[PDB]
């Protein structure tokens, strides 16, 4: 009976810890996903801005 | 210096040539055309009076289905 009781209490404790990790992980990963979404958008206008002046300078 | 003065006179006469860089050179036109063609080929196609205008687009990463808790 003592082994059964200690097994039950340790099972409850580890389930609590697992849920404590689980609740954090989802939003922790979602925030970084949202941040990377912004990262993907950066390099758009730079290409045109850099190429137009080079083309005009080559024309001259 | 008199020989140098004669040289100066010849230089001045070449300066006052109405035809300029003609020099009675039959091959001057051919040489100039060949040089111009070589320069154009080296620099590639271009326009003497034009401006560079262009536009482009960039597609971001497409969404990928992924189900999770």
């Amino acid at each position: 009976v003592k082994q059964a009781s200690i097994k039950q209490i340790q099972d409850a404790i580890d389930l609590e810890k697992s849920q404590q990790a689980l609740v954090q992980k989802r939003h922790y990963l979602f925030d970084v996903q949202r941040n990377n979404i912004a990262m993907a958008l950066e390099v758009t206008y730079r290409e045109r801005l850099h190429r137009v002046y080079k083309e005009i300078k080559n024309r001259l | 210096q008199k020989l140098f003065v004669d040289k100066i006179r010849e230089y001045r006469t070449k300066r006052q040539t109405s035809g300029g860089p003609v020099d009675a050179g039959p091959e001057y036109q051919q040489d100039l055309d060949r040089e111009l063609f070589k320069l154009k080929q080296m620099y590639g196609k271009a326009d003497m009076n034009t401006f560079p205008n262009f536009t482009f687009e960039d597609p971001k990463f497409e969404a990928v289905e992924k189900p999770q808790s």
